[PDB]
């Protein structure tokens, strides 16, 4: 019933915009309604996600400032039950830093769709 | 069955069908030639005179791009022939007089066959010191075609091809001499 | 054997020489005449830029850190002499290393490095040094770059040198 | 036993292991029990890269590996490209007399490195800045002749990427002048102190034996008493025309290889001497024109570029002018197939360098055998069965340089 | 801390400047020099130069006493999880200072093994292009991060500023939309 | 085999490896091939090398070992047969005459186009109480990438056949640990096989972005 709160973070609007895109109200009519909330700098997602409330974050490898691998090992090893993390990876060798970011699914940019709506039922499962 | 003829070209014998031409059998041997007029899937013109070899019998240098392989014949590129490496390095040097200083701005810069051809077949600086030919750059022959009639080496390959694969002669060599350009009649 | 002690006057006389520190940002010292500063793009003496747009400064560059993209120089809108010029220009100097070679390579001396060092900033794309930034400041007799050549000049004439403002 | 028993990461980020480097030392107390080397936290993949790039532009890889020696990466790549044009009797005696020159100011260079980091990581806390005094002079040297502190991509395939500056020679002669003086400070602080000696002298032993079999070479391997140095046999880029000595020692121990350094700053000056007496002025590139850099960097208000004379040919008078520069500007020369070995005697040993080509314009197989590498081998043996503080000095003794290491 | 409980107003702006003023001074570096990179920092320190004159003389060997992570660097995939632990290590306030081409962007190596950028793993605040930088650019992003440090707030205006700066930065468009003049 | 060792097949001129700019110049084919078996009288002291080397090995152990002896830019190059790797360099290293004490590692190159020898291991050995140079080279499938450890015979190459496997996947088999060295041991791929993508990312700029090198053209 809750709306599943997602945070994507991301520098790159457009990127932020495929992520809401691949991802709409409902990933499925079986699963709950989706909320979306934008962060741009990497200080504003840590305070979001210091505030909790969140089923699934969606973090941007490619960030500029303060890369998305970064800030998941960041939240991982500071929000205490954070939700789960999916990052994504600028490209094939940053798999190995997926890794240890620790964020539960990695995928690969360009966002293909239907991967990444995939990954993230797969996470809220 | 195809007939096969056989050749030394340089020092290296080969096998290949009757009425190859001696620059294709190169290639099959892996000598590299220059050549400019010379098109595979076109007929042979003999045109830039770059493709000059030496071959026993004969006085003068021949075209490999014009010259069919014979039984017995005896083949020597510039790779094993002075004379065919200063044939071929006078007919580059004689390509490049007129030729505009326009590599940097050139689109076929690059990926010019005359640019690698000079490198590897040409003389490393000009003894041209006289004056170039110029024409007005760049004439449009059609809506997407430019034509800079000055880099043009005249080796008819464009209207070999406008004549021969397609059947379309709207361009062809205007003029005579020095002065022999490719062209479209007055408008069309 | 006082030999062991030898360090000990190295220091104390060091004490009473003159520091030599340059005084750096106040006095900055000075660099090699030679040093691989930062690329500029220069011009003509009529102010017509130099920059042809060959892209053999980008074709050069170990680290791709130049992008250079060519056009037309219609005499309505003439930025250099020749019929192409550098319309967009750009170099990521997160991934200049200094080697120089663009230099090297640019046939026209559009590209030059000067002894200008001082270069950051917080923000990565502050550093992707677009045409404005790169090209050289408008000098005295230079016009803008939107006018036509010399008047009876050619192309030529700007590469032997012949041109004056 | 293992109750008894630490085990500590030296680790990447530790003053001492040059902050890629990771020591992995068992302890007993502090008795360095055993030794471990996590390599490759510096690891960049040159080698890999290379192979994308013409030649000319793989200088500039090379140069970053061994940063501390880029001078012997260059001549090391460029007597390897050379070797396989086959033109290296071609090189003009210039360019061999720039090229021992600046081999022997970045071995001084290389020196006051590693002099400096050793004494800083021994508490020798001013033997680093006099150490980076002197080399700030050979760097002011640097800068000018190739208009670079570091990293310098001057030494290039045939030649030089541009000749001296007219100061460049009396610069280096003020070097040769003032340099034996200043390093004179260095050595007081360091060669008869007695801390100095307590803490290097009978430290990381390691006889020919050990260095035969795990490959060592450079000062590690002269401080044997060895007289091996690839400037003497086999000789390359015109050393045999100087007179040097190789130095060596017979301690086997830090202080050995500390001194061996020391005297090698010296050698390497009479050698620059040696480089100015013979300097006559002359091409600096070799004269093929098919192969030959064809650019010609000149400085004038707006700053360093093409020469307007070398501008002036190729976009106004020569048409093969303007072909070979955009050609070899471009994709480069092309290198005939092959494979070639060519070793140089860089600061911390033999820097080899195996490279093949397949005929194209770049590079097809470009592999660094770094003297870091295999000396790096010698921590196990060097390390274990002393204290902690020793192993410190007997790293510090190694030099290594984790570029030239992971590459 | 208790200097964020602090109100607003002029006791509030006093403690940032003051705070300020003091972290600019004494930014002390972490031992933490990478590639050719760190030489030049050696360089920065050695006589010819003085980081010193900053306050910036204390090359804090530990993590835990260092306040500035200069990367000064080329960071291989092996390593980032290393240089990650070591930014995690220091305590608040941290800065880090991506030296050279290779740190900030991952320069000339543009392939598998190094990490493109060290922001991919840490923060970043300042990017000093170079490869390396000399030891004057190096003390110019100095500098300028001391200018960075000097205005950053503190409390209720770093959150009011955190906000402000989501907002701005919502909107930029990507670098790759700028195609300015582009053909 | 007899023939010079063919690593690769180009076809067109301009080495050109798509289907060509220009129409037309695109059916030249050249082999790329590494020198062949040099003629007996090798220079320098390379023939005495290999007449000692001979005569320590028995005539039929030198044949089945010594594949090939290639004097390339006065530089000796010995083929050496695999499996017999560790004999010829225990003969090369004790023998008194030859006496190679000093290896100084091993590097790996890969052949994608050499048939049944993709990937080639190099040993440079030197000589210093002779003061003499000369390389082995071993070659091994990629279907079948093991080739003999020469740990016992020359130390030096550990760290070196762990660093040629790390970047080639060369199973030095005998190798007392044969782990990776330089690539995180949980990595996947083996970074400097032909095959293995240079795994770069765009650079960026203001409206664009250039490829890695490895996806643009060139004409190697
Ligand atoms: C408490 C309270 C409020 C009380 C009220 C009163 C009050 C306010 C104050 C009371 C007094 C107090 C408490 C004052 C506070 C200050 C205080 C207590 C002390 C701290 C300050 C202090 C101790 C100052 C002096 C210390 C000092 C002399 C420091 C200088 C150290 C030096 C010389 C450092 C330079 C080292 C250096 C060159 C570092 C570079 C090394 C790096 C980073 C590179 C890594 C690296 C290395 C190291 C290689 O070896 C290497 C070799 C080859 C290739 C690559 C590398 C490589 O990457
Ligand atoms: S056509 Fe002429 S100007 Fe154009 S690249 Fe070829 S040689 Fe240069
Ligand atoms: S325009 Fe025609 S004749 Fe001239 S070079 Fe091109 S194909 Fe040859
Ligand atoms: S700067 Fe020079 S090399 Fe680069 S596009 Fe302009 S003219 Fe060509
Ligand atoms: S200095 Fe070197 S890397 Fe930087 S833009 Fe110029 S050519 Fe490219
Ligand atoms: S930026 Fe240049 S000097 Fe600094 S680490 Fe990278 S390659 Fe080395
Ligand atoms: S290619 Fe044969 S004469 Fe022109």
């Amino acid at each position: 019933s809750a709306p599943l709160r997602i945070l994507v973070y991301s520098d790159n609007p457009r990127t932020r915009e495929q992520v809401r895109l691949a991802l709409g109200k409902r990933i499925h009519p079986e699963l709950p309604e989706i909320e979306y909330v934008d962060v741009a700098t990497a200080p504003m997602a840590i305070s979001q996600m210091d505030a909790g409330g969140f089923d699934l974050a969606i973090l941007d490898g490619e960030a500029t400032p303060a890369g998305g691998m970064g800030v998941a090992k960041q939240v991982k090893d500071e929000i205490d039950d954070c939700p789960p993390i999916l990052v994504l990876t600028g490209r094939a060798d940053d798999a190995w830093l997926a890794k240890w970011s620790r964020a539960e699914a990695a995928v690969p940019h360009p966002i293909d769709p239907i991967r990444l709506s995939d990954a993230v039922v797969s996470l809220l499962r | 069955p195809v007939e096969m003829v056989s050749l030394t070209i340089d020092d290296h014998e080969i096998s290949v069908p009757k009425g190859t031409l001696l620059i294709r059998a190169a290639e099959l041997m892996g000598i590299q030639i220059p050549r400019f007029c010379d098109h595979p899937l076109l007929d042979p013109v003999g045109a830039c005179r770059q493709c000059l070899v030496e071959v026993e019998g004969q006085r003068k240098p021949m075209a490999s791009c014009t010259t069919t392989v014979m039984p017995d014949m005896v083949v020597r590129t510039q790779f094993t022939s002075e004379a065919a490496d200063k044939a071929q390095r006078g007919v580059m040097e004689l390509l490049l007089i007129n030729h505009p200083l326009d590599c940097p701005i050139c689109d076929k810069g690059g990926e010019c066959p005359l640019q690698n051809q000079a490198m590897s077949n040409g003389r490393p600086e000009t003894r041209f010191e006289d004056v170039k030919r110029t024409f007005p750059k760049p004439i449009s022959i059609s809506s997407q075609v430019l034509l800079d009639r000055e880099r043009c080496v005249l080796c008819a390959r464009c209207t070999r091809f406008s004549s021969q694969i397609a059947g379309d002669p709207f361009i062809d060599l205007m003029e005579r001499g020095a002065l022999q350009q490719v062209g479209i009649g007055q408008d069309k | 054997f006082l030999d062991a002690l030898a360090g000990f006057a190295v220091t104390l006389g060091s004490m009473f020489k003159k520091p030599i520190t340059e005084g750096y940002p106040e006095k900055p010292g000075p660099v090699a005449p030679r040093y691989h500063g930062r690329h500029q793009l220069n011009r003509y003496p009529d102010g017509l830029e130099k920059c042809i747009g060959c892209e053999l400064c980008a074709w050069a560059c170990p680290a791709d850190a130049i992008y250079v993209e060519g056009a037309d120089n219609t005499a309505d809108e003439r930025y250099s002499p020749g019929e192409r010029y550098g319309r967009v220009y750009q170099i990521n100097y997160l991934r200049c290393i200094g080697c120089g070679l663009c230099i090297e390579a640019c046939p026209t001396r559009a590209l030059t490095m000067t002894t200008e060092y001082e270069m950051a900033d917080d923000n990565r794309a502050d550093l992707i040094w677009g045409k404005d930034k790169l090209l050289a400041p408008l000098q005295e007799g230079m016009q803008a770059p939107p006018h036509d050549m010399a008047p009876g000049k050619t192309d030529d004439d700007y590469y032997l040198g012949n041109v004056t403002p | 036993q293992a109750g008894e028993r630490i085990v500590v990461n030296m680790g990447p980020q530790h003053p001492s292991t040059h902050g890629v480097l990771r020591l992995i030392l068992e302890i007993e107390g502090e008795i360095i029990t055993e030794a471990r080397c996590g390599i490759g936290y510096l690891h960049t993949g040159i080698e890999k890269n290379l192979e994308y790039r013409n030649w000319t532009q793989g200088v500039t890889f090379v140069t970053r590996m061994d940063y501390l020696s880029p001078f012997f990466n260059e001549t090391a790549y460029c007597l390897g490209v050379e070797k396989l044009l086959g033109i290296t009797d071609d090189i003009p005696e210039r360019a061999s007399v720039i090229r021992v020159m600046l081999m022997e100011l970045n071995r001084i260079s290389s020196h006051l490195v590693a002099l400096a980091t050793g004494g800083m990581e021994l508490g020798a806390m001013s033997a680093m800045f006099y150490g980076f005094r002197e080399r700030e002079e050979i760097l002011r040297v640097f800068e000018s002749i190739t208009g670079l502190r570091m990293n310098h991509a001057y030494i290039r395939p045939g030649g030089l990427a541009a000749d001296l500056p007219d100061d460049a020679i009396t610069q280096v002669r003020r070097l040769v002048e003032i340099l034996p003086k200043r390093l004179k400070d260095l050595e007081d602080l360091l060669n008869e102190n007695y801390i100095w000696k307590a803490r290097t002298v009978g430290v990381g032993y390691l006889d020919l034996t050990g260095c035969m079999a795990l490959g060592i070479t450079g000062p590690i391997l002269r401080s044997t008493g060895l007289p091996h140095d690839l400037r003497k046999a086999q000789p390359y880029c015109g050393y045999e025309n100087y007179e040097f000595d190789v130095i060596t020692d017979d301690r086997c121990d830090s202080y050995g290889r500390y001194i061996i350094r020391v005297k090698e700053m010296h050698e390497s000056v009479k050698i620059v001497e040696q480089c100015l007496a013979r300097l006559k002025p002359g091409p600096v590139m070799i004269s093929d024109k098919k192969l030959a850099w064809p650019a010609d960097l000149k400085l004038g208000p707006d700053g360093l570029g093409n020469s307007p004379e070398h501008i002036a040919k190729i976009m106004g008078r020569s048409m093969e002018g303007l072909i070979h520069h955009f050609k070899l500007v471009t994709e480069g020369i092309r290198v005939p197939p092959g494979q070639v070995y060519v070793a140089v005697e860089s600061p911390r040993g033999e820097l080899g360098v195996h490279m093949v080509s397949d005929g194209g314009t770049r590079p097809y197989r470009v592999h660094y055998r770094d003297p870091s590498f295999t000396n790096l081998q010698a921590v196990a043996a060097t390390c274990e069965g002393g204290m902690v503080a020793d192993a410190i000095a007997a790293v510090a003794s190694i030099d290594p340089v984790m570029g030239g290491v992971d590459r | 801390g208790l200097e964020e409980r602090l109100p607003g107003g002029i006791l509030l702006s006093t403690v940032e400047t003051v705070a300020g003023y003091v972290r600019k001074g004494s930014l002390w570096p972490a031992t933490f020099g990478l590639a050719c990179c760190a030489i030049e920092m050696m360089s920065t320190a050695g006589p010819r130069f003085d980081i010193a004159r900053f306050g910036m003389e204390r090359f804090s060997a530990t993590p835990r006493q260092a306040d500035l992570m200069i990367v000064a660097g080329r960071v291989s995939q092996k390593m980032a999880p290393v240089l990650r632990q070591i930014y995690d290590q220091m305590v608040e306030p941290k800065w880090v200072l991506a030296m050279g081409v290779c740190a900030s962007s991952g320069g000339m190596f543009n392939n598998y093994a190094v990490v493109q950028g060290v922001d991919h793993v840490v923060p970043v605040d300042i990017y000093l292009p170079g490869c390396p930088p000399r030891p004057e650019m190096l003390l110019h992003a100095i500098l300028k991060l001391h200018d960075k440090i000097q205005q950053m707030p503190l409390g209720v205006n770093r959150e009011e500023a955190i906000r402000e700066a989501e907002q701005a930065a919502l909107a930029v468009p990507p670098t790759i939309e700028l195609k300015g003049l582009l053909r | 085999g007899d023939e010079p060792e063919i690593i690769a097949v180009r076809r067109g001129m301009f080495g050109n490896r798509d289907t060509g700019d220009t129409s037309g110049y695109g059916r030249l084919v050249r082999p790329v091939a590494l020198p062949g078996s040099t003629p007996r009288p090798y220079g320098g002291y390379f023939d005495a090398v290999m007449d000692r080397l001979a005569e320590v090995l028995g005539e039929e152990r030198y044949a089945m070992s010594i594949e090939r002896v290639v004097v390339y830019r006065d530089q000796l190059t010995i083929e050496v047969s695999r499996v017999q790797l560790p004999a010829v360099a225990s003969v090369l290293r004790d023998d008194p005459d030859l006496r190679f004490e000093l290896c100084l590692g091993v590097s790996g190159v890969h052949y994608p186009e050499d048939t049944g020898r993709e990937l080639h291991a190099v040993y440079p050995l030197m000589s210093i109480t002779h003061n003499r140079r000369i390389q082995l080279e071993v070659a091994a499938p990629d279907a079948d990438p093991h080739i003999p450890s020469l740990y016992a015979v020359y130390p030096t190459t550990d760290w070196h056949e762990r660093e040629t496997y790390d970047f080639f996947g060369i199973i030095f088999d005998g190798h007392p640990s044969l782990t990776r060295i330089e690539m995180p041991d949980d990595w996947e791929g083996h970074p400097q096989r032909k095959d293995y993508p240079l795994g770069g990312i765009p650079v960026e700029y203001h409206g664009a972005q250039i490829p890695p090198p490895d996806q643009r053209r060139s004409y190697s």
